[PDB]
């Protein structure tokens, strides 16, 4: 039985302008911390929220900065852990949120330490219950990306070490995380090694890609969108050109060893959707096809501002077809984006721009790489800057 | 709380029924189990009772002991059929959560002689 702990307004820091924003949130008892522009029984509970976080294992934390009666919560959103800053009028209404977020929280633990209770299973009740010894050392790649050959097998990969302070994936146009194991130090992710180079300093070299080119780029792009949107349900969110690399062949290859590319719902502070990783792709493609942003200024509340603000100029080299994707992989409201609705990706296919394309034959490798990069052997690390 | 009892000395082939009174905590939610401590060997765990009622023993106490639950007294009891000299060790029960925190009871000695001294 779910009820609503304590409600009302707050004013929430935003993460990206320099700006309170006043909203309305609901605390209730299973840790659900909900955000609305209105109060639900203004508007007849029928809007949608702008915000949901949960509370559970939260952290909070008072104080006088940058406004007097601010606490910082650090605190979920499905699965990411973020932290959010949040300011009231009075010191008593801050102690009453704090105590009362505090107060639903330490209710949970008793929740979930309950339902183990509850769930343990005959092993459960028993009185008790990868390493670097194996991967060679060969090279580096990032600043801590590192080329290893497996001892064992044989096979080349590239681990990133991070020092302590999408694993079930698998698509032809996704890096493969493989391995994942960690010391009392470090975590180790063992993943696949795509040796083309980054398509930012093929971009920087060709200055443009014609379309064709770039209709093969976005192609695979949306073939691993579709795939982690409706087989994983997943937002990929750092779609940008710095995460895209080639392999050997000339594909793409999305990997993960920029506020020119946050799309407007994000720079006002609504919860990611689907429809950021469809702006990504706008924003890449414009890149691609045009040789360079669609919004850019030194001046990062200049380049926010032109985002939310500004229309996008197309140059008059690029064909309807092209402006059209483009244009609708751009619009500001994300209900009104192309790949936005329920279809999401099947929008983005069946667009003009890709007829012809038979998108069972993207996932087959089928499409023609326009650029075959002349890396001699798996370690060679050319593309690398 | 968690207090074992019904323990003693008795006889080879003879029986017991341990009981184990929670009050506090409630029983009817939560997965029960047995266990013993032998004079030097490492603690076992004998037998366990879900929220279902579903059982499992251990091998040495197939056939011979029986777990259940009362949800009438908050109790989850031992019945110990069959028994032998070699079944002489403290008895405790506990729940998942105590187990992991190490948190026990006093326990229940259970004494299986051989004969009258």
């Amino acid at each position: 039985d779910v009820a609503i702990v304590k409600e009302g307004w707050l004013h929430k820091r935003g993460e990206y302008i320099k700006t309170w924003r006043p909203r309305y949130f609901l605390l209730k008892n299973d840790g659900t911390f909900i955000g609305y522009k209105e109060r639900p029984q203004d508007v007849d509970q029928r809007e949608a929220p702008l915000n949901n976080f949960s509370v559970a294992q939260c952290q909070l934390m008072k104080t006088e900065r940058p406004r007097p009666n601010t606490f910082i919560i650090r605190c979920l959103q499905w699965t990411t852990v973020i932290e959010r800053t949040f300011h009231v009028e009075t010191p008593e209404e801050r102690e009453e949120w704090t105590t009362a977020i505090q107060t639903v929280a330490d209710g949970l633990k008793k929740q979930e330490e309950e339902e183990m209770d509850a769930s343990a299973e005959h092993t459960d009740m028993e009185v008790s219950l990868v390493t670097m010894n194996e991967f060679e050392y060969l090279k580096l790649l990032g600043k801590k990306v590192i080329l290893v050959k497996e001892k064992a097998t044989g096979r080349y990969y590239a681990m990133k070490i991070l020092k302590k302070e999408l694993q079930n994936s698998r698509h032809p146009f996704l890096t493969a995380l493989k391995y994942s194991f960690q010391t009392h130090d470090r975590l180790c992710f063992v993943m696949e090694y795509a040796n083309g180079g980054e398509l930012f300093f093929h971009l920087s070299r060709e200055r443009v890609f014609s379309e064709d080119r770039a209709r093969f780029y976005g192609a695979e792009i949306v073939s691993a969108l579709d795939y982690l949107h409706s087989e994983k349900n997943v937002v990929y969110r750092d779609l940008k050109l710095e995460n895209l690399m080639l392999d050997k062949d000339g594909h793409i290859k999305i990997t993960d060893f920029t506020p020119e590319y946050l799309a407007p719902e994000v720079l006002e502070d609504n919860d990611y959707g689907r429809a950021v990783d469809w702006w990504g792709l706008g924003v890449v493609m414009y890149e691609m096809m045009c040789g360079r942003l669609p919004f850019y200024n030194q001046d990062h509340e200049k380049l926010f501002e032109l985002i939310l603000m500004e229309e996008i100029r197309f140059p008059r080299t690029l064909g309807p077809e092209a402006k059209s994707l483009l244009s609708g992989l751009l619009k500001k409201d994300p209900k009104q984006r192309l790949g936005g609705g329920s279809e999401d990706a099947k929008e983005i296919m069946q667009h003009r721009f890709f007829a012809g394309i038979v998108w069972q034959h993207v996932y087959e490798k089928k499409l023609s790489p326009p650029f075959k990069p002349q890396v001699t052997s798996e370690t060679d690390t050319r593309y690398f800057d | 709380q968690l207090v074992e009892s019904g323990g003693g000395l008795v006889q080879a082939g003879g029986s017991l029924r341990l009981s184990c009174a929670a009050s506090g905590i409630d029983v009817r939610i939560k997965t029960m189990a047995w266990y013993r401590q032998a004079p030097g060997k490492q603690r076992e765990l004998l037998a366990s009772v879900l929220v279902s009622g579903s059982t499992n023993y251990a091998d040495p106490v197939k056939g011979r002991f029986t777990i259940s639950r009362d949800n009438a007294k908050n109790t989850v009891y031992l019945q110990m059929n069959k028994l032998i000299p070699d079944d002489t060790a403290v008895y405790y029960c506990n729940t998942y959560g105590r187990l992991r925190r190490d948190v026990w009871g006093p326990g229940t000695q259970v004494t299986v002689s051989s004969h009258h001294h």
